């Protein structure tokens, strides 16, 4: 399970070495002057399978690196100026949204807290953020499986992160 | 009592149809929510590129 | 007993119908958001 | 692509007598055998192949037998308006009636006529080339329909087996009835039809009375009206084979699409638009409202409420001027309708067939002449309800052993009574498990 | 001199190919009697691709018609331009199968394909240098899907180095016409993804909405629903028959549109599309034709093409134009919609032109896109298949014909993996 | 080249635009069939400011008809010059606002703007160099006052650097045709003050007085009023279409007549409007044109200029004149009426001359004045708004349609401060 471009480089280079050894064995066989091309095609198809697996691992690593580096930026947003204290509070709210909202009551409570916090500024983004908060609140109050409120929760989290990554809303975002 | 039981059965089936329709609509709603998420991610990326 | 049961099922169906109506209005609003997002992304890409 | 018809019992004979009238009227065959040589209505010399057979100098004979023990109705036909049309030996008349006695129609008297019936059915099949199956008509509340019908279904399955069997069975009604041994005969025919009839579609005189009272405004209908409109239904079902359309089907497809299980084939029929002659030029005819009328709960040929259960597979056979776009839209609307529900065992449960042929009403009839008509055949789970309401009265009768001395003196004991009762119970269990 | 053999199977295949043959015969300028009447000289120069002279101008089309029910051949022979197909090319059984992939692919695939292969082999060896096979059929039927698929496997085994263009119409979610649609679709896909060179998939509600909006027809019947597909089928084969600034054959299209041999399910378009009322108020030029091509409500598949990226796309233009503005328009579309185009390929769009527009017009185009948004047309069928197979509903009609549950498991696995790799490339 | 796209809204907008296109079509020589049937070469030189070339000399207007009821659309189609428009532009919701501003700005606007915006965007992208948008609407109806201003706001947010010149026919106090006129007009000007760019004010009472006295008409139908408004439109849009000894485009007129960004409600006239019993008697010269120009009883508004000082004035003449004569006439008027002109603005009059007078005539002129006398037209609507808001009359039909109770107060506040800002600079 890779996470670094260096480890991906290692995987790529060892795969290329494997390709070279396989084709060298095929060539040094020195036989099947008509099945040689079929063996070459099969070898290339094997290569394609492995490259697609590497691509899948790359997608997973990119997503996990994105999440980890957002958390890292939130941490660097903390390391006792009042702006940094507000940043720590917003980090707490973001972690509350991040954690698996396994309980509907705590879900509603944290949504209430973040709605109170957001409703202070109200220029353009809070309209859609409040709309999404009310959407989740209603679809939990009437009673629907939270496992079906996955994309909507993702959208709330994304909009809240975009709200945090803003100068006026978080009065230190000029850093990044 | 016979007519009342018939009405009970009809109303019960109507309620179950409503439930299944809501389930299907919720699935479609979640798919559209994924779509909105993707179209917002692309917009943020393009803004940063600009 | 049967009259009580009919009352119960009528209430349940009413609740489900209201849920469906709210979900439909949400879906239409999301479609409008789809259109506006597409337009905004187009314009920003052209500026880029 | 020919299908032969066999008509068993009084109800079957009368229904067939109406059906062959309608068919001869359609294909222009005169009531004396040959098509006129001066007036040429319609087209297609292969259009009459399915139901008739040409002989020599234009004398057509139908591919249908009329078998019965009691000779009354059979010789009434023999002396009636349809003398020349039928072959003289396709009409089989015994001597003594089965007389509401399933045993007397299945064991003692039956065995002496089925041999002749089969010896002629196989002759008819040999004359035919593209045999598409068999269609049977029988009243399960009688003696010839149940006994003779069960025996003949058994022997036809033993002989051919691999061909389809569409059976239009007249079950009794909830309250309307004209016997006392209806439950006994009906269950003893159910046990055999359940595992031999390839597709069993049900009828009910009470339901057809309701239909022809509300729609045709005939408040006092006899059996002729019921037979006429059932003939209309059969013609609408066979229109796909007999003519050409934008999207045509046949029997093989009809089973392949509407029978989700080897033992679940009990499907409600219906027809639309059932309209009198005084309102046909008032009401607007289009696929949306005719489909709604066909799906209307009090328009089922079987007196059972279809909202109770979940549909399995619906076949809408449209006839006349239909352009598939509007039937698709009507299909979407009817699937979005709130009161009807499907089952997750079948996500897509519609099938639409279309033929370019308007329905034909028999002169002096009651139905009006129209442009288009939909015949609907849907598999549902309220047939469990009809079987249950029959089973209650059957076991209530079997409590006191009433009317059973006739059976024990004619040739069956109580072993197969218990067997058929358990079989019907298993059928009800099957329906109740599958539906939900 | 390059030769295409056109096979048509099932009711869908029969009707669609009949419309295609009327359009092509009219465009090359031959009357239904069977003689030639093309005034120009550009028409005789390439009749050999679709027609063979029999004796004295009787240019018989090169086509194979196959199904199991007599009615379809009766209708085709009766219909206009149906007096030209050679009767010996009506290779045909007698019974009819109906909605049963297993019945049409196992039983009758024995006593009918044994002669269909003979007819195809004779017709192919009749010509000098083959170009490929062009076969039109459906996926939700029995006599076109299973029979056509077994024919595809047989002809791929026979002729390995030949193009294969499968014009296949796929079942629709909303447009319910039978219940065995998921079964037949999965079974057919399980072999198309294995053997078919490329599948130009089509459906029905997309075409219905096209006839509603882009043409404003009020009662769109099959006679025009298939006319659109006939126009597309004629327009794809433009280079093999007509000169132009930049010729491009089926091999060229496959090379430019198939990054991997399991990525060959194209969605198709056609421009211009306009109502007869407004055929007087619009300007016929590449700037409008290209915008019509790159539209969601203009494609002929129920997959919203923005729901993903385009792995590759192709445009085939017909009519005098400027290959500067054609290329500029293609690049403009790429740059404007860079979000909906995959990144690891530059110039995802190929554009080839020809100097001959279709008869009755002055300019035309055709769009062939291999995009990952076509995954939904398979996802819906896969989910329906899973829901139905969890209950073994309608299963006995296959199990008593000869098919087992292993075939269904394999079909589901291949369907899921190809959809998963479409999702990967996004 | 520089472009104007014409959006018509509501019943009044549809009728006015229909008459205006009837007028411009003959001013350029275009046959109502659609073809060109002119006489002079110089007509063709700028017909791309209003038209498109469809197929072989089929010049079609660049207009979008926008409304919620199809009755007026049917009437326009029936009327003459109907077969000139592109039927695609025809957009309508078929339900009807019913003179309900909230319904037309919140209920049906949200469902029909999604298409009308698409159409106007299509016209804009078919253009190459956009000068701006032209709009026609009313301020007393549901669609005209609500959906028109909603579309104006949409256009301003989309294209922020393109002008909009909009002809707004306003509800005069004594020719009222409905009861919610101020509730509509105030709410519409709420957004017209901050979105539009030139709100050219018109009213039917002044047109009625003109038809009574100057034209001496006895029974003036709406056709003649629409003709007068069309003449004003053509007079404004003439430097864009014909050469002249001086040039004044839309942007130049705006930048000259708008000193402060909230004073863009111009009031206009037209010369020479001659009764057909005096046209044979009067000899038309530049002094006659300027006399009828500054004649207060000819201005197409119920805002008498004797009560207000002029901030700016413009005169667009059409005809081969003497530029010294025109300028000295402007000077003479400015020196005679020495009290009606702002002291801190020297030479308040800007005059442009085009070389091609309108059809038939040999000399013409159009007056566009930005004076402070117009604030009477706003006082007379603010008073009525306060009158029907003091006891909450007719509020629920807007309250329950989507609007709150504070938008009306905001509209009243903007009326009050707008009147205050004219009073300040009077
Ligand atoms: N709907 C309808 N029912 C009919 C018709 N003819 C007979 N029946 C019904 O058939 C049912 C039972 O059949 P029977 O009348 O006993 O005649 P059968 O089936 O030949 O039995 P047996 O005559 O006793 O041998 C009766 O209850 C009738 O209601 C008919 O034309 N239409
Ligand atoms: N566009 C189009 N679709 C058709 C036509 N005929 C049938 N279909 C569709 O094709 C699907 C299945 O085709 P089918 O009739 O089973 O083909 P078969 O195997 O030859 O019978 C159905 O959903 C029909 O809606 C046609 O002529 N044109
Ligand atoms: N100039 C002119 N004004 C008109 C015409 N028809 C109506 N009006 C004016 O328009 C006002 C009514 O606007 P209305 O049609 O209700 O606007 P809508 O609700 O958006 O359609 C009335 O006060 C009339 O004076 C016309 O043909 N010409
Ligand atoms: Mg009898």
């Amino acid at each position: 399970h890779p996470r670094t471009a260096a480890d991906f480089e290692v995987l790529y280079n060892e795969l290329e070495a494997w390709r070279l050894q396989e084709t060298r064995k095929i060539k040094e066989a020195g036989l099947a002057k008509e099945q040689e091309q079929q063996v070459l095609q099969q070898l290339l198809h094997k290569e394609t399978k492995l490259l697609q697996t590497i691509d899948r691992l790359k997608i997973n690593a990119n997503q996990e690196n994105k999440e980890a580096r957002i958390q890292h930026t939130l941490n660097e947003m903390s390391k006792h100026t009042p702006f940094t204290t507000r940043a720590k509070e917003l980090q707490q709210l973001y972690n509350g949204l991040n954690l698996p909202l396994l309980t509907v009551d705590e879900r509603l409570d944290v949504l209430l807290h973040v709605k109170w916090t957001v409703k202070e500024f109200d220029c353009d983004l809070t309209r859609e953020l409040v709309d999404l908060i009310d959407r989740e609140a209603d679809l939990l109050n009437r009673g629907r499986n939270p496992k079906m409120l996955e994309g909507l929760r993702k959208r709330i989290s994304s909009l809240f992160l975009n709200f945090i990554e803003t100068p006026e809303f978080n009065p230190e975002a000029v850093r990044f | 009592n016979e007519a009342m039981k018939g009405e009970i059965a009809v109303t019960r089936r109507a309620a179950y149809a409503a439930e299944e329709a809501v389930q299907k609509l919720e699935k479609q709603k979640m798919e559209q929510d994924f779509r909105i998420d993707t179209l917002q991610d692309n917009l943020k990326g393009t803004q940063q590129q600009l | 007993w049967n009259q009580e049961e009919l009352e119960q099922w009528a209430l349940a169906e009413r609740q489900k119908a209201e849920d469906n109506a709210a979900l439909e209005k949400y879906r239409h609003a999301d479609d409008g958001k789809v259109k506006e997002l597409t337009l905004a992304l187009e314009r920003v890409s052209k500026q880029v | 692509r020919e299908v032969i018809s066999i008509h068993i019992g009084q109800a079957g004979i009368q229904v067939g007598n109406a059906c062959w009238e309608l068919y001869c009227l359609e294909h222009g065959i005169q009531p004396d055998g040959q098509m006129p040589s001066d007036k040429t209505i319609g087209g297609g010399d292969d259009a009459f192949n399915t139901f008739f057979s040409e002989t020599g100098a234009g004398k057509h004979v139908p591919r249908c037998i009329f078998l019965d023990l009691e000779p009354t109705v059979v010789d009434e036909v023999r002396t009636g308006t349809y003398r020349q049309l039928f072959h003289p030996e396709q009409l089989i008349s015994g001597k003594e009636d089965a007389a509401n006695n399933f045993a007397r129609g299945h064991y003692t008297i039956g065995k002496e006529i089925v041999d002749l019936a089969l010896d002629r059915i196989r002759k008819l099949a040999d004359n035919c080339t593209g045999l598409q199956g068999f269609l049977v008509f029988n009243a399960v509340g009688g003696g010839t329909g149940s006994g003779l019908g069960s025996l003949l279904l058994e022997r036809l399955s033993v002989d051919y087996g691999k061909k389809s069997k569409l059976g239009f069975t007249v079950y009794p009604s909830p309250q309307v009835s004209t016997a006392v041994v209806e439950p006994y005969n009906s269950v003893l025919s159910t046990h055999s039809l359940l595992e031999h009839t390839d597709v069993a579609v049900m009828l009910d005189n009470e339901a057809i009375y309701d239909i022809c009272r509300r729609s045709l405004d005939i408040e006092r209908p006899t059996y002729t009206n019921l037979n006429r409109l059932i003939a209309q239904v059969i013609s609408s079902l066979t229109a796909s084979l007999r003519f050409d359309g934008a999207l045509n089907v046949d029997i093989t497809e009809f089973q392949t699409n509407l029978v989700p299980y080897p033992r679940i084939h009990f499907m409600l029929s219906s027809y639309a638009p059932i309209i009198s002659a005084e309102k046909a030029y008032h009401e607007q005819l289009s696929v949306a409202e005719i489909t709604n009328a066909a799906f209307e709960p009090a328009s089922m040929m079987v007196k059972c409420d279809p909202r109770h259960g979940k549909y399995m597979a619906c076949c809408l056979m449209y006839r006349g001027d239909v352009v598939p776009k509007d039937v698709n839209a009507s299909v979407a609307t009817i699937k979005t309708k709130r009161t009807i529900q499907f089952v997750d065992w079948c996500p897509t449960g519609f099938k639409c067939g279309i033929n370019y042929q308007p329905p034909t009403v028999v002169p002096g009839g009651d139905l009006a002449k129209v442009q288009r008509a939909v015949c609907m055949i849907s598999n549902s789970t309220a047939i469990g309800e009809i079987f249950s309401r029959l089973d209650h009265k059957f076991d209530l009768m079997y409590a006191k052993r009433a009317f059973v001395h006739w059976y024990v003196g004619e040739g069956m004991e109580e072993g197969e009574f218990s067997e058929a009762r358990e079989d019907l119970a298993a059928l009800e269990k099957d329906f109740e498990e599958v539906g939900a | 001199m390059r030769e295409i053999v056109h096979i048509q199977g099932g009711q869908c295949g029969n009707q669609i190919g009949a419309k295609f043959w009327e359009v092509v015969s009219d465009e090359h300028g031959i009357d239904p009697t069977g003689t030639y009447h093309g005034d120009s000289d550009l028409q005789l120069e390439r009749i050999n691709v679709y027609f063979n002279e029999a004796t004295g101008g009787r240019y018989v089309p090169r086509a194979i018609l196959m199904d199991l029910e007599p009615g379809t051949m009766d209708s085709v022979r009766s219909g206009p331009y149906g007096q030209i197909f050679r009767p010996d090319n009506f290779v045909f059984g007698q019974t009819g199968a109906g909605n049963n992939w297993a019945k049409g692919h196992y039983t009758e695939g024995a006593e009918l394909i044994d002669s269909v292969l003979d007819v195809v082999r004779k017709e192919a060896e009749s010509c000098d240098c083959l170009q490929g096979f062009q076969v039109c059929h459906s996926l939700g039927g029995g006599t076109g899907s299973g029979m056509g698929t077994l024919l595809i496997s047989k002809i791929r085994e026979e002729y390995p180095d030949r193009m294969m263009l499968t014009f296949s119409v796929v079942p629709s979610p909303k447009v319910s016409d039978t219940v065995v649609e998921p079964y037949n679709a999965t079974l057919s896909v399980h072999q198309l993804v294995e053997n078919a060179d490329e599948c130009m998939v089509l459906d029905n509600e997309a075409l219905y909405d096209i006839c509603f909006r882009t043409l404003k027809l009020t009662t769109p019947t099959f006679g025009d629903l298939n006319h659109l597909i006939s126009a597309v089928m004629s327009g794809i084969t433009c280079c093999l028959r007509f000169p132009g600034q930049l010729n491009a054959d089926l091999r060229k299209l496959a090379v430019n549109l198939i990054p991997f041999p399991r990525l060959h399910f194209f969605m198709v378009g056609f421009t211009p599309l306009t109502s007869r009322g407004s055929q007087q108020y619009r300007a016929l030029t590449v700037p409008e034709l290209t915008q019509q091509m790159w539209d969601a409500k203009n494609m002929m598949c129920a997959a919203d093409p923005r729901h993903g990226r385009y792995l590759t796309a192709s445009a085939l233009f017909r009519g005098r134009m400027s290959t500067k503005e054609v290329d500029e328009q293609m690049l403009n579309v790429q740059n404007k919609n860079s979000s909906y185009f995959v990144e690891w390929i530059p110039n995802n769009v190929k554009s080839s032109v020809c100097d001959i527009p279709p008869k009755g017009l002055k300019m035309s185009a055709t769009f062939i896109g291999n995009s990952t948004a076509i995954q939904e047309m398979f996802k819906r069928v896969s989910e329906q298949f899973t829901a139905m197979f969890r209950r073994k509903a309608f299963l006995h009609w296959y199990t008593g014909e000869g098919m087992d549950e292993m075939e269904f498991t394999e079909a589901e696995s291949n369907m899921n993996d190809l959809v998963s790799e479409y999702q990967q490339y996004q």
